[PDB]
């Protein structure tokens, strides 16, 4: 209907627009009749007539006669409603400052007229004065003059002298003001000698001037003249029962102002004394500034309830305004709620819903449908049956709701699955039936739970709820591909039970003809659940382009693994069933039927396997009793053995041989070790049983016990649960995080007594107050993960891009913990996978690689490839289907429209409150290093010349398996070409002193180096060598501290060796407190020891590491590539300088003393490497290295976090947040294009910008990429509507205002509050459509 | 809880003189004159 | 420099204590911590009380007290003021004139003898004694000796005393004549010297000294001067505004710098009053605000309740005088009181309530008061009218009284921060269903009234305003039909018969109930 929203200041004239009245008198009602008073707050002239068509006094009472004006009172005969949208006004004595624009932290007026706020505040107050345009006189244009320089200034001049105080000086400062003459004045200024600062000043000050001049405002606006007055119904005088009356606090601010209007208005005619008006003026503004915005500017005015009173301003901020409180979230119609149940029989798409919920929440429909049907001749007649319940109204109830999805949803509505819709079934009672295997989506027990349900009215409603929200649809999750739809307790123990062998059951070894005779035989009762037999067995396989070819054949089995064939579809193998069939089992079963065969297949699948297993764990009857806890029956034994150990170690501490920090750590360790033997025991004397016999021999099989039957299945339980209740309860903590160092050494199966339940109730307390904690601080996350990329759409088919990542498994040292099938996994390839053995492409390039592709990629056994990213997309305003990849909850490519950015805040956000020397190979493979220089040392061997050596273990199939960090100067035994056995230490270094260490062999001379200016006499007593240890520039003297200590190498000859390969001379620089062991003219093998130069987790880290925080000690990296060097040292910090082979060398970094740095003075280091050592920060890698290596840095380093806590999400989510974070620009040279030289653009503008350009006959702009975190980048939005429901209202208002913006409603935020379609789904057709015709 | 103060205010305000304050938180020692000084072995752990 | 540390050590710990801020540093204290918390930026770092009520009390200290001698001298001087100014106007001819006519209408029973005037320094006497010398004095304008015969009759006019309001009155009308000359002396000056160049010697040369003639202008346009050739075109206006002077100069009976003479010592004398007033209220101030410290907690907040105390001293400073020899701090503490106490019971309250319901409800207070500690219980409404002398009916209308309405932000909720005024429904809605019973009831009708003669069907929407503008009568349906007003009521009558009997009209009788 509009289309777009503009905000701007307000003329007085526009005020007076407005409105249509003056408010005169602060009365609002009589205290008698109770009627509206006149010219008052509450004004039947002013405001319009109090209820519909009909006149204050009566005259005029109907309908016939409406849009005449009274003539007795001067109503408008209208309707009523009209009240709540008229406006009034109040004519303001003198001029008062506007406090948002007063108070706001630029503070807008004082930033304008270029004045400390102090100043204007003094000047407001009436304290000194100011002259404006004083003239030639020898006064300054905005000078304080306090009263007595006012005084003495105004004898001698007979001029006017032009001083004012008060606000009105401050109306006559900016309606003097002059915009555009400024402006020049400021560019002639800019052209002139630039500062540090005054050039960055000039430029803000002209560009502020530039931006109010094109807003369309007027400075003087900034002054009140005229203040507006809200319509009454939005402050209402309303009243309650009895005599009572309840009224808004803005009624009283009204009368305030209004009060003090008129005293004054009265005092300018007494021609009182200045000091009188003084103080009424100064009250008029407080009483102004209380009501636009209350506790601001002095102390908040408080009411009879002594509390603070809301003021127009506390009306929209805050959690409890308009814009969060209604605009965003609010009570519904067609609404219940009520308790969950069970209910085991339904069918995935359909729940349980109550005769009397569903009669109230369709009410309008059964109205409809009888009045159709001929039953009711009138609505009330409808209404009088259903008010009855006759027979014929459930009838048509039930005809109402045969096809009609409903919503139910829980309270924490962590992601999308926390919707969902299914069809009713009507029921009796008064509690909704739930389908078991929605649970886990819900994350909803039945021990007290609620729900509410909620009806679509609309067909576009209804048919949403049939395709996007139903059960049937959501099975996968959507922050993986795993199924969420798995049977979860129960059910899993019944099917446990059913495939579950036992050596000597009854009727084992029979030969049945089939799954049927099978189960015929166990019904009957001549075969056990688990009897092993040979059944004929039929499967189907898609050996071909879908055809279910059969193969029958003769497997050894039980009884039940060939009854619950009978419910797996055509075309799985025989080979998922005939097992345990545990938790995980039954998970990769429901995998495996929806990757091979569909949708409506699984469905079918699910619910047959959850009602055979319902059926059967009724069956089996497992129970869980005292006996069921077998405590080890050495248990005894073993703490006594603890106990005399550690009684030896407390008498031997009171002998004084152990200092207590260790006799501490040592009971510790007794105890743990003592806890592990005992969990050990029972585990082995609780899993197993012996059973007799097929000829009557002893034989060990898998335990019945039902304890270990819940915890093996996965049903329910774990080892640790059965260690508390069998084995000892364990080790507990304190108050202060540490360990008493005696354990609970009993069980729940024993008691416990008064202390060791003391201790556990310490534990729990913290439990709990953790638990809280933990929610608290995973909403937070989420809530500004969807603020800072909300608007994110998937919004092209293709940007055509040959850019993206390299995806390779992922490798903490040793073992591989994340393979490439699940990094790869539906993904986009950017460039053809060649074959490794590089003959032709594998998979040629825009392939979704899907299950075939990547059962493909592992049979080539490749480890790298090129898979199209979101944060390398070519898409403006927005992503492409194929830089994203596929749906992961429907399994297809993703949909154009699809709101990506909700998803992939809601999946990172959900699992919140879940979380919390020598080098040894491995296997039989060949060594293969990496990015390291190799030289012979003195034994023979190969000693390490690199620090970033890295070692792989290439086996026989050419895939890497172990991947190592192997530091400088390391003796290997083996090499690069040469297979290697297991178990061979090929390498092995000191992990102490400092790893300096020559490279040649020869003479060695004390080159200059003078004692007593770089040295200290300290010659090594124990051996009787003389060593000379280097002191520190500080305490050496001066008369050589500018000298270094150099060790040239020479010859017998005496000639000069200098580095082999190159002329450089070799000479080692060694710092400073370095001890020199050998004495000049003692030959030195290669690779000597010169000198022997001494020395988060959880969710923090996450929301530490999107926040792109800067760590407390960042290891330096190499701004340029060159040689290093150093210049003036101790100038606080030292000095290092870095010169580039031919380049410019205009870099210097006062780098502190205390880093100890990994780097000589004489080794050339490129861009990127390391010179310091400690953790990395999130904006270096992206200076110094691309986009791909800040988002591969950050999608690796919040996984682990993840990683540890089994928590599993696909990477697509981490890297749509990234795209968001690095989404800033800022330009380096401006090059043709109209851009300035140090300014911040979005990264989409300049990128288009210069792309068109360069196009034409122009050349483009560089620029360098900027990093940002969640909450920095969200508040750089371009709309003031979605920015002020986040972030501060009164600063998002105050700058749009005076910049005069105006936004066209494209985001997701901004379209609910405006009350239209969301331009992300359904609605995305709607938006475009819009904006092709608006663009004709 | 107001904003801080030098703590020895309060004592002035309690009507104490430096000397007064010193002689209360502070041990003295003494000399004599040449230039002999009574040793107190006690006091003399660190020297 | 102390905000610098503090600034140091936020940003190192990124949040502060109380202490430290306060240490390192109540509305000054306030605004500093509001400034701190801007960085969580150049012009916070870069960055007198405030309060209304103290830089009141900053303003009002550069005082001196009066002693008892300290007001004599100024109330002398204000009553020398006034004395000028009333000798400033005796010789305002006019004045007389009108007191004469607003007389004789007062003694055409227009009004009361004693309202007319306050006295004089008997009524009728000295008012016949007025005519008389107004009736000689008149009748002899003959310059000559006419100067000392109005010098008479304003002397024996000072012996009069007049009542405030006529004088005020009589003094307006004298502005604006001087207000009405001075006008178009400024049009004639803006005419001739803006649009001319017309020299300031000139017209100090022939406009004055005599400033009744039109010799000054007419005469001068042949001076053989620029200004006066440009003249010509503007001749008509300064014209008009020379022959209003001359008309006026009949009504003023005096040269027009005497006037201006006089204006000026009234003036002088305004002002005088004026400084001595503002001398006397600067000092009372004091004791204006040293009253109404009594009346806090009464819906009026401090600052108000000052001012008000102002307004009522200022009258007072006006209507005191030395003769009784109150001391002002007497005569000055009632209006004070007065004033305050009529403030509070005018805008005190959102639903006002009128002063004398006020005085009765403190009364019943009061009483209720006495009873309460008296009987020890309560007083109950048949008590309080026995003790308090009312119908008992009216005791009870004034405890009925709506006291203070309910601020609608009171939390009440107590769970969710909820506030009361998210549980008032709205009571003026139509129901849904109503709405759909009202369309439903419109559809039926047309549906019936379809079924009979179209002359019934019109004559039925024209009587009942169904689906027309507005309803009619018999007359006018008779003046569209051509009939005169009893066919029409026949066949309105023939047509309700006939939607009267079942078969026709069914679903009416379900909406009906
Ligand atoms: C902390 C919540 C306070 C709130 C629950 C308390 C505080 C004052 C109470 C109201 C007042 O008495 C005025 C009315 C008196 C009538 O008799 C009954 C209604 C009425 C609104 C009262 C209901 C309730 O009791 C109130 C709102
Ligand atoms: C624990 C919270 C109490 C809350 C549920 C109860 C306690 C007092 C109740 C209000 C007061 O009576 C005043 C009004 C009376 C009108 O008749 C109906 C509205 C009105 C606001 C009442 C609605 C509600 O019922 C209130 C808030
Ligand atoms: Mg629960
Ligand atoms: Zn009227
Ligand atoms: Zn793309």
């Amino acid at each position: 209907e509009f289309d777009a929203i503009k905000i701007a200041l307000a003329s007085p004239d526009m005020i007076r627009s407005w409105s249509f009245g003056e408010v005169k008198k602060p009365e609002t009602i009589n205290y008698r009749t109770f009627k509206p008073e006149r010219d008052g707050l509450f004004c039947a002239r002013i405001f319009g007539p109090v209820k519909d068509y009909e006149c204050l006094c009566g005259k005029y009472k109907r309908l016939k006669h409406r849009g005449v004006i009274c003539e007795k009172c001067g109503v408008e005969v209208t309707q009523t409603k009209v009240r709540r949208e008229r406006m009034g006004h109040i004519e303001l004595a003198s001029p008062t400052a506007h406090i948002w624009f007063l108070k706001s932290l630029p503070s807008r007026i004082g930033l304008l007229l270029d004045m400390p706020l102090r100043d204007i505040e003094r000047v407001l107050y009436f304290e000194s004065y100011v002259v404006i345009e004083g003239g030639m006189t020898n006064l300054e244009r905005q000078q304080i003059l306090t009263e007595e320089q006012y005084l003495d200034a105004l004898e001698e001049f007979g001029d006017e002298f032009d001083a004012k105080m008060g606000a009105e000086a401050i109306q006559a400062l900016l309606k003097s003001m002059d915009l555009e003459q400024e402006c020049e004045q400021l560019r002639e200024e800019l052209n002139e000698t630039n500062s540090e600062t005054k050039r960055k000043k000039l430029t803000k000050r002209i560009k502020l001037l530039e931006a109010f001049v094109q807003s369309g405002n007027k400075p003087e606006w900034m002054i009140l003249t005229v203040l507006p007055v809200l319509p009454p119904d939005l402050r209402p005088l309303v009243p309650l029962d009895g005599g009572r009356f309840a009224t808004s606090d803005l009624n009283d601010l009204y009368r305030r102002v209004i009060n003090r209007n008129n005293r004054l208005k009265r005092l300018l005619d007494l021609a009182a004394p200045d000091i009188i008006v003084r103080n009424e003026k100064r009250m008029l503004q407080e009483a102004v500034d209380a009501l636009l915005d209350n506790g601001r500017r002095g102390r908040a005015i408080t009411g009879s309830n002594k509390r603070p009173l809301k003021s127009l301003a506390d009306m929209i901020k805050g959690k409890q305004g308009r814009f969060r409180q209604n605009l965003l979230g609010k009570r519904v119609d067609y609404s219940g709620r009520s308790v969950i149940t069970v209910g085991p029989y339904l069918r995935l798409h359909q729940c349980g819903l109550p005769k009397k919920m569903a009669l109230e929440l369709f009410k309008p429909f059964i109205y409809g449908k009888l009045e159709l049907r001929g039953l009711a001749t009138t609505i009330k007649a409808a209404k009088k049956m259903v008010e009855r319940e006759e027979a014929v109204v459930w009838d048509i109830l039930d005809e109402v709701i045969r096809e009609h999805p409903v919503l139910l949803n829980r309270a924490p509505t962590l992601h999308r699955l926390g919707i969902q819709a299914f069809e009713p079934v009507l029921i009796e009672g008064k509690a909704i039936q739930l389908h078991p295997l929605v649970c886990a989506a819900y994350n909803a027990d039945f021990d007290g739970d609620q729900m509410a349900v909620h009806v679509p009215l609309t067909l576009e409603a209804q048919l949403e709820a049939r395709a996007l929200m139903m059960s049937t649809n959501n099975i996968l999750s959507p922050a993986n591909g795993e199924p969420i739809i798995v049977p979860s307790q129960d059910v899993v123990l019944g099917l446990y039970y059913m495939t579950r062998d036992c050596v000597n059951a009854k009727g084992e070894g029979m030969v049945l003809t089939g799954p049927k005779e099978a189960e015929r035989l166990y019904r009957s009762g001549l075969a056990s659940l688990h009897a092993r037999v040979k059944v004929r067995i039929t499967e189907y396989e898609k050996d071909a382009n879908g055809e279910l070819v059969a193969k029958t054949s003769l497997k050894d089995t039980t009884v039940g693994r060939a009854i619950l064939w009978m419910i797996v579809p055509k075309g799985l193998p025989y080979s998922i069933v005939n097992q345990a069939l545990g938790k995980k089992a039954i998970s990769k079963m429901l995998n495996t039927c929806y990757r091979i065969l569909g949708l409506k297949p699984t469905v079918i699948f699910a619910d047959q396997i959850m009602y055979t297993g319902f059926a059967y764990a009724a069956r089996s009857g497992a129970s869980v009793g005292i006996d069921d806890m077998v405590i080890p029956e050495k248990k005894h034994e073993i703490i006594s053995e603890a106990e005399a150990e550690v009684a030896e170690i407390q008498e031997q501490f009171q002998s004084g041989l152990v200092t207590a920090g260790e006799r501490y750590n040592k009971v510790i360790d007794i105890w743990a070790a003592a806890n592990d033997r005992v969990s050990k025991a029972m585990m082995d004397n609780l899993q197993t049983e012996t059973v007799i016999n097929r000829d009557g021999q002893e034989e060990k099989q898998v335990s019945f016990n039902s304890i270990y039957m819940m915890a093996d299945s996965g049903a329910r339980g774990s080892a640790a649960q059965i260690r508390q209740l069998a084995g000892m309860r364990g080790l507990m903590a304190k108050p202060d995080g540490s360990i008493i160092e005696t354990p609970i050494t009993a069980n729940f199966r024993e008691g416990l007594n008064v202390l060791q339940y003391f201790i556990s109730t310490h534990g729990a307390r913290k439990g709990l107050a953790d638990t809280a904690l933990k929610t608290a601080n995973s909403g937070y996350l989420t809530r500004r993960l969807v603020d800072v990329a909300q608007d994110l759409v998937v919004t092209e088919d293709d940007c055509g891009t040959h850019e993206g990542i390299m995806m390779t498994p992922v490798i903490e040292g040793g073992d591989v913990k994340e393979p490439l099938r699940d990094r790869v996994l539906g993904r986009v390839t950017a460039e053809d996978v060649l074959k490794p053995g590089t003959a032709d492409i594998l998979v040629p390039r825009n392939t979704l690689l899907h299950e075939q592709w990547c059962d493909l990629l592992e049979e080539n056994s490749v480890d790298a490839v090129k898979v199209r990213s979101v944060v390398s997309c070519d898409t403006d305003f927005g992503v492409c289907a194929h830089c994203y990849g596929r749906d992961l909850a429907r399994g297809h490519i993703i949909n154009k429209g699809e709101a990506i950015g909700v998803i992939a805040a809601q999946s990172i956000g959900e699992p919140g409150t879940q979380l919390t020397s020598s080098i040894q190979v491995k296997n039989k493979g060949s060594i293969k290093l990496s990015n390291v220089k190799s030289v012979v040392n003195s034994s023979g061997k190969l000693v390490i010349t690199s620090r970033n050596t890295e070692l792989k273990l290439i086996d026989e199939f050419g895939r890497t398996k172990e991947s190592y960090k192997v530091p400088y100067g390391a003796v290997l035994a083996k090499g690069d070409g040469e297979q290697v056995a297991g178990g061979e230490t090929v390498a092995n270094w000191d992990p102490h002193t400092m790893p300096v260490i020559t490279e040649v062999s020869g003479f060695v001379r004390f080159t200059d180096m003078i004692d007593g200016q770089t040295i200290t006499r300290q010659t090594d007593e124990l051996t009787g060598l003389s060593s000379l240890v280097v002191l520190d520039s500080a305490e050496r003297t001066a008369g050589g501290k500018d000298l270094r200590p150099a060790l040239k190498i020479v010859d017998a000859q005496g000639n000069d060796v200098l580095i082999p390969g190159t002329d450089m001379p070799a000479q080692y620089f060694l710092p400073g407190k370095a001890i020199v062991q050998l004495e000049d003219g003692v030959q030195i093998s290669s690779g000597d020891t010169l000198a022997r130069i001494p020395q988060t987790g959880g969710l923090p880290r996450v929301a530490d590491l999107f926040e792109a925080r800067r760590p407390k000690e960042p290891a330096i990296l190499a701004e340029i590539s060159g040689i290093v060097s150093f210049g003036k040292e101790t100038k606080g910090k030292r000095r290092l300088v870095i010169t580039p082979v031919d380049g410019s060398d205009p870099y210097e970094e006062m780098i502190p003393k205390w880093r100890q740095l990994n780097v000589f003075e004489g080794e050339r280091v490129e861009r990127g490497d390391v010179i310091s050592d400690g953790p990395e920060a999130p904006h270096d890698i992206l200076r110094l290295r691309g986009v791909h290596a800040v988002t591969r840095y950050i999608v690796n380093e919040v996984q682990d976090v993840y990683r540890l806590q089994g928590v599993k999400i696909n990477d697509k989510h981490i890297e749509v947040i990234v795209r968001q974070m690095l989404r800033k620009a800022t330009i380096v040279n401006a090059g043709s294009s109209d851009f300035l030289e140090g300014e911040q653009v979005e990264y989409s503008r300049v990128k288009i910008a210069n792309r068109e350009l360069e196009a034409n006959g122009k050349v483009g702009a560089t620029y360098s990429r900027d990093l940002l975190g969640i909450t920095k980048a969200s508040l750089a939005t371009e709309s003031f509507i979605s920015a002020a429901s986040f972030q501060e209202t009164t600063r998002v208002l105050t700058e749009a205002a005076v910049a005069g913006k105006r936004d066209e409603l494209r985001g997701l935020k901004e379209n609910v509050i405006v009350g239209r379609l969301i331009p992300a789904g359904t609605g995305y057709a709607y938006h475009q459509d819009r904006m092709r015709r608006r663009a004709a | 809880r107001r904003r801080k103060l030098p703590a020895t205010i309060i004592l002035r305000a309690l009507n104490y003189t430096t000397e007064q304050i010193l002689d209360l938180f502070f041990e003295k020692v003494i000399f004599e004159i040449k230039l002999q000084m009574e040793l107190v072995p006690e006091r003399l752990r660190g020297e | 420099s102390q905000l610098k540390l503090l600034v140091t050590r936020g940003k190192e710990q990124g949040y502060l204590t109380y202490a430290e801020v306060n240490d390192h540093l109540d509305a000054d204290d306030l605004m500093l911590a509001e400034n701190t918390a801007d960085e969580d930026a150049a012009e916070a770092a870069a960055q007198r009380t405030t309060d209304p009520v103290r830089m009141y009390m900053r303003e009002m200290g550069t005082v001196e007290l009066l002693t008892r001698e300290g007001e004599i001298d100024i109330a002398k001087r204000i009553e020398d003021g006034i004395n000028q100014v009333q000798c400033s106007v005796a010789e305002y001819p006019e004045a007389i004139t009108y007191l004469l006519e607003q007389y004789d209408r007062v003694e055409a029973e227009e009004a009361r003898l004693s309202d007319l005037i306050t006295g004089f320094v008997l009524a009728r006497e000295k008012f016949a004694e007025l005519r008389a010398q107004y009736v000689v004095t008149r009748d002899t304008i003959k310059h000559a000796t006419a100067q000392e015969e109005i010098l008479k009759l304003s002397e024996v006019f000072k012996q009069f005393r007049l009542v405030p309001k006529q004088f005020d009155y009589l003094v307006n009308s004298m502005r604006v004549m001087m207000d009405r000359v001075r006008t178009q002396e400024r049009l004639i000056m803006k005419l001739c010297v803006e649009q001319c160049k017309m020299p300031k010697k000139n017209f100090i040369t022939l406009f004055t000294g005599n400033e009744t003639s039109d010799t000054w202008f007419n005469a001068a346009i042949a001076m053989n001067k620029p200004w006066s050739e440009k003249l010509h075109d503007v001749s008509e206006e300064v014209h008009r505004a020379l022959q209003k002077l001359q008309q006026i100069e009949e009504e003023t009976g005096l040269t027009i710098e005497q006037v201006k003479d006089i204006n000026r010592r009234m003036s002088i004398g305004e002002a005088k009053a004026r400084r001595a007033k503002k001398e006397m209220v600067e000092a009372n101030l004091r004791l204006v605000i040293s009253i109404a410290k009594k009346y806090t907690n009464r819906g009026l907040q401090f600052l108000d309740l000052i001012q008000e105390g102002n307004i009522g001293l200022m009258k007072a400073v006006d209507k005191f005088e030395y003769r009784r020899g109150y001391k002002f701090s007497t005569y000055a503490t009632w209006w004070i009181r007065q004033a305050i106490t009529r403030s509070i019971a005018d805008q005190a309250r959102t639903i006002r309530i009128p002063v004398h319901m006020i005085e009765t409800i403190n009364k019943l207070n009061r009483i209720s008061r006495q009873m309460l500690q008296e009987m020890g219980r309560e007083p109950t409404p048949e008590e309080l009218a026995e003790r308090m002398l009312m119908p008992e009916d009216k005791i009870r209308k004034v405890l009925k009284i709506a006291k203070e309405p309910i601020s609608m932000e009171t939390p009440i909720g107590d769970d969710e921060d909820s506030h009361l005024g998210d549980f008032i429904e709205d009571t003026t809605l139509e129901l849904p269903l109503d709405s759909a019973t009202t369309e439903s009831l419109r559809a039926a009708t047309h549906d019936v009234l379809a079924g009979l003669t179209a002359r019934e069907a019109k004559v039925l929407r024209m009587r009942f305003g169904i689906d027309m503008n507005t309803d009619y009568t018999l007359e006018e349906v008779g003046k569209q039909f051509d009939v005169t007003r009893e066919r029409i009521r026949q066949i309105e009558a023939k047509a309700l018969r006939k939607l009267r009997h079942p078969s026709r009209s069914e679903v009416l009788r379900s909406f009906l109930d």
